[PDB]
DNA sequence: TTTCTTTCCCACAGTAAC
DNA sequence: GTTACTGTGGGAAAGAAA
C-alpha cells in the first residue's frame, strides 16, 4: 500500500531505496497498478528494483495484461521490452495478450507484440486464437498482420469455429475479405456440420454471402 | 402499434426493488443414443424444462389485467433438435411448473456429431417469447462398453460435475425410473430426475458433511460422493463398481465412461448396495461371492445407468411492459474485467449471444457501450459523481449492481457487481 | 484437493453396518 | 498530453464506429427476421390451440 | 490380421384396442 | 384372450481405424 499509493496515483526511489504485495480485492501488485493507470514512469523503477514481471492478479492477468487493456504506450513498450516479460501470458480464461490487443482495438501493439515473437496461434481457454478474435471483431488491420506472420488461418476453436465463420456470422465484410483472399477454406463445418456460408445467411448478411460464393474461387 | 420504449431512468430503480425477472431453463444429457432405422430410442434421461422466477406469475396478473383468459396466459412451449426436418413436439405446462419430453429422439439420418435441444416459446394468445436452446449434445452410435482411455475425454466424468443415474427393470420403457429427491428421502420417481454432483473422494475420506473433495476423473473402485444439485441432501460415502450380467465386480479400475451400468457400494461396511425396489431406494447386501472373490453378484435393480447432465439457463424481464420482438436471445455475462482506470475507466464484458442493440446500466445509470462481437462488450464507467452529487473521486466504497438493457426495455438481470474503488 | 463440498447425509436401512 | 490523447480519441472514435455500423446493420434486418420468426410462432400456436380442442 | 466404432437384427415384454 | 405394435438391450455383421 505506502509503495502502491505512490506509484499508481521520487516516490518510487525514496521508499525502494513492500515490492511483490496484492491487495485484497483487485489482488495487483504495484507493478499492475502502474501498469494499468499508465504510469510509466513508477513502472519502469518497479522493474529496476528487480520485480517479477509475471505475477497474476484475482484473474490471472500478468502486469502485460493490464497495460493492453488500459491501452497504456508507456508502460507496454517498458513490459515487451523486458526480456522477463511472457508475451504468451495466460488469464485464468486463457485470454492472451496478443488477443488483447486485436480485441480492445489499439493502435499498433498487436504488431509490436508479433514482432516481439509472441505465439501468434495461441489459443483462448475456448479455441479462439488471436486470428479468431480479430475476424469476429472485424480487426482487418490485425487480421492482416497475423495472417502474413504465419496464422493457421484454419484453424478451429473448441466449437470447431475457424476464422471465417466467425467472420460471416459477426458479418465482418472487409475480414471476410481478407482471409478469403489468402486462400483460406471456406467448406470448414462447425461441430453442427454448418459452413461460414449458412450462418452468414441465417444472419442474413448477404454480402459475406456473396462473397463465399463468387469471391476468389477455385 | 405501441413503438419500442427506451427503459426510462425511473423504470430501472423500479425493477431493481422487485426485481421478477422471468427465467427459463433446462436440463439434458450431455449424450444422446442415435436411433437407427425407424427405431426410436428416445433421451434419458428426459429433457426438463422449468420455468422459475417470480415474475412468471407477475406476467400471468399483467396479461390478464388486460384481457386474457387461463388460457390465454398460459405459457405455452415446444422442443426439437436444432436444424432437424423433423417435428417439434409440444409440451403440457398447465399447472406444473415444469415438463419433460419423455419423447424426444435423434435418427441416424442426421449425420451431426453435436446438436443441441431447441425450445420455441409463446404466451397462450400467439405472443412470442423467443427460442431457447441447451448446452450442445454429442451423438454416440453406441455406449462404448469396452475399455476408456483418458485421451478421449467428454465422455469421461469427472469429479464435480453433475450426472443422472436411471434404472430400466426388465427392459421394458415403461418401468424406467430416476434417481430423484423430495421430502427429505431419495425416491426413484419414474416421473422426475435429478442432477447430482458425483466429487471424487479420496479413499481416506472421513464420514460425511464439511469433508474435501479432489480433481480428476472417476474410475470404478474409488470412493465417490453423490450430492443432490438442489436439495443439498446426499448420500454416504459409496464405491462405483462396473457392472455386467447382473454381477458388481470389485476389480475393475477401468474409467467410469457415459452410459455404462455399474453398481454403488455405500460405506465401509461388509457388502450391502444401493439397489432400487420398484418403489424408493433402500439398503441390499448382495452376499453371492461363488464366482469370484472379486465378484459379488448383485440383485438387479441396482445396476443403475451412468449419464453426465448439463444445464442451459435464461433469465430476463419486461423492463418497460410487452414487447413485439421476442426476448430471444439472452446475453450472457460471465466475465467482467475493468479496463484501465479512473478519468478513463472503461470495462470490457465477455459471454454469449450479444447483441449490438444492448447496453449496460450501472444501477440506475445507463453507461455509453460499444459492441465487439458476439462474446464481447465495452461500455464506459460513468464519473463516481453520477452515484455522489458531492465527491469528484471515490471517497468511499460504492457497490453498484451491473445488468443488460435492451432497447425495447427487456432487462436481463446479470449477477456481477462493480465496485467503486478509491484510487490509490 | 484444497476445496471442500459440503452437504447432508441421508441413510436408508441399516446405517449402523459401516461400524 | 495532447499527443496520447489523440491516441484515445481515435480509439474510443473507431470503436464507436464500429458499434454504429454493426447496430445499423442489426436492426436494418431486424424486420426480415422479425417477421420470418412470429411465422413460425404461428404454425405453432394454430397446433397448440387445435391439440387443445381434441382435448 | 487385430481393435473398435457404426449399422443391422431380433426377441423379451408391456401397451393399446378390440 | 387375441392382434398388431414398439422401445430396449444384447449380439451378429460390416466397415474403418490400427
Amino acid at each position: 500500500t505506502p509503495l502502491m499509493i505512490a506509484s499508481c496515483s521520487a516516490v518510487i526511489s525514496d521508499f525502494i531505496y513492500s515490492l511483490h504485495n496484492q491487495t485484497d480485492r483487485t489482488g495487483e501488485t504495484a507493478l499492475h497498478l502502474a501498469a494499468r493507470y499508465s504510469r510509466s514512469d513508477a513502472a519502469k523503477r518497479l522493474l529496476e528494483a528487480s520485480a517479477d514481471a509475471n505475477i497474476q492478479d484475482n484473474m490471472g492477468r500478468t502486469p502485460l495484461h493490464a497495460a493492453v487493456s488500459a491501452d497504456a504506450q508507456g508502460v507496454f513498450q517498458i513490459l515487451i521490452r523486458n526480456r522477463a516479460t511472457d508475451l504468451d501470458a495466460r488469464m485464468h480464461d486463457g485470454t492472451t495478450p496478443l488477443i488483447l490487443a486485436a480485441r480492445l482495438a489499439v493502435e499498433g501493439m498487436l504488431e509490436d507484440l508479433i514482432n516481439s515473437h509472441a505465439d501468434v496461434n495461441a489459443v483462448d481457454d475456448l479455441g479462439k486464437s488471436a486470428l479468431h478474435w480479430a475476424a469476429a471483431v472485424n480487426n482487418v488491420d490485425a487480421a492482416v498482420v497475423l495472417l502474413k506472420n504465419g496464422a493457421n488461418k484454419d484453424m478451429q476453436n473448441n466449437r470447431e469455429e475457424t476464422p471465417l465463420f466467425l467472420a460471416a456470422r459477426e458479418g465482418s465484410y472487409e475480414t471476410a475479405k481478407v482471409l478469403l483472399d489468402h486462400f483460406a477454406n471456406r467448406d470448414i463445418t462447425d461441430h453442427m456440420d454448418r459452413l461460414p456460408r449458412d450462418i452468414a445467411q441465417e444472419r442474413m448478411h448477404h454480402d459475406i454471402v456473396r462473397l463465399l460464393d463468387e469471391y476468389n474461387l477455385v | 402499434r405501441p413503438p419500442p420504449k427506451r427503459l426510462t431512468r425511473e423504470a430501472m430503480r423500479n425493477y431493481l426493488k422487485e426485481r421478477g425477472d422471468q427465467t427459463v431453463l433446462i436440463l439434458h444429457a450431455k449424450v444422446a443414443q442415435k436411433s437407427y432405422g425407424n427405431e426410436k430410442r428416445f433421451f434419458c434421461p428426459p429433457p426438463c424444462v422449468y420455468l422459475m422466477g417470480s415474475g412468471w406469475k407477475k406476467k400471468k396478473e399483467q396479461m390478464e389485467r388486460d384481457g386474457c383468459s387461463e388460457q390465454e396466459s398460459q405459457p405455452c412451449a415446444f422442443i426439437g433438435i436444432g436444424n432437424s426436418d423433423q417435428e417439434m413436439q409440444q409440451l403440457n405446462l398447465e399447472g406444473k411448473n415444469y415438463c419433460t419430453a419423455k419423447t424426444l429422439y435423434i435418427s441416424d439420418s442426421d449425420k451431426r456429431k453435436h446438436f443441441m435441444l431447441s425450445v420455441k416459446m409463446f404466451y397462450g394468445n400467439s405472443d412470442d417469447i423467443g427460442v431457447f436452446l441447451s448446452k450442445r449434445i454429442k451423438v454416440i452410435s453406441k455406449p462404448s462398453k469396452k475399455k476408456q482411455s483418458l485421451k478421449n475425454a467428454d465422455l469421461c466424468i469427472a469429479s464435480g460435475t453433475k450426472v443422472a443415474l436411471f434404472n430400466r427393470l426388465r427392459s421394458q420403457t415403461v418401468s424406467t425410473r430416476y434417481l430423484h429427491v423430495e421430502g427429505g428421502n431419495f425416491h426413484a420417481s419414474s416421473q422426475q430426475w435429478g442432477a447430482f454432483f458425483i466429487h471424487l473422494l479420496d479413499d481416506d475420506e472421513s464420514e460425511g458433511e464439511e469433508f474435501t473433495v479432489r480433481d480428476g476423473y472417476i474410475h470404478y473402485g474409488q470412493t465417490v460422493k453423490l450430492v443432490c444439485s438442489v436439495t443439498g441432501m446426499a448420500l454416504p460415502r459409496l464405491i462405483i463398481r462396473k457392472v455386467d450380467k447382473q454381477t458388481a465386480l470389485l476389480d475393475a479400475d477401468d474409467p467410469v465412461s457415459q452410459l455404462h451400468k455399474c453398481a454403488f457400494y455405500l460405506k465401509d461396511t461388509e457388502r450391502m448396495y444401493l439397489c432400487l425396489s420398484q418403489e424408493r431406494i433402500i439398503q441390499f447386501q448382495a452376499t453371492p461371492c461363488p464366482k469370484e472373490p472379486n465378484k459379488e453378484m448383485i440383485n438387479d435393480g441396482a445396476s443403475w445407468t451412468i449419464i453426465s447432465t448439463d444445464k442451459a439457463e435464461y433469465t430476463f424481464y419486461e423492463g418497460m411492459g410487452p414487447v413485439l420482438a421476442p426476448v430471444t436471445p439472452v446475453p450472457v455475462v460471465e466475465s467482467l474485467q475493468l479496463n484501465g482506470g479512473g478519468d478513463v475507466a472503461m470495462l470490457e464484458l465477455t459471454g454469449q449471444n450479444f447483441t449490438p442493440n444492448l447496453r449496460v446500466w450501472f444501477g440506475d445509470v445507463e453507461a455509453e457501450t460499444m459492441y465487439r462481437c458476439g462474446e464481447s462488450m465495452l461500455c464506459v464507467v460513468p464519473d463516481i459523481s453520477a452515484f455522489r452529487e458531492g465527491w469528484r473521486w471515490v471517497r468511499q466504497p460504492v457497490q453498484v449492481p451491473v445488468t443488460l438493457v435492451r432497447n425495447d426495455g427487456i432487462i436481463y438481470s446479470t449477477s456481477l457487481t462493480f465496485t467503486y474503488t478509491p484510487e490509490p | 484437493k484444497r476445496r471442500r463440498q459440503h452437504g447432508q447425509l441421508w441413510f436408508p436401512e441399516g446405517f449402523k453396518v459401516s461400524e | 498530453h495532447s499527443a496520447v490523447m489523440e491516441r484515445l480519441r481515435r480509439r474510443i472514435e473507431l470503436c464507436r464506429r464500429h458499434h454504429s455500423t454493426c447496430e445499423a446493420r442489426y436492426e436494418a434486418v431486424s424486420p426480415e427476421r422479425l417477421e420470418l420468426e412470429r411465422q413460425h410462432t404461428f404454425a405453432l400456436h394454430q397446433r397448440c390451440i387445435q391439440a387443445k380442442a381434441k382435448r
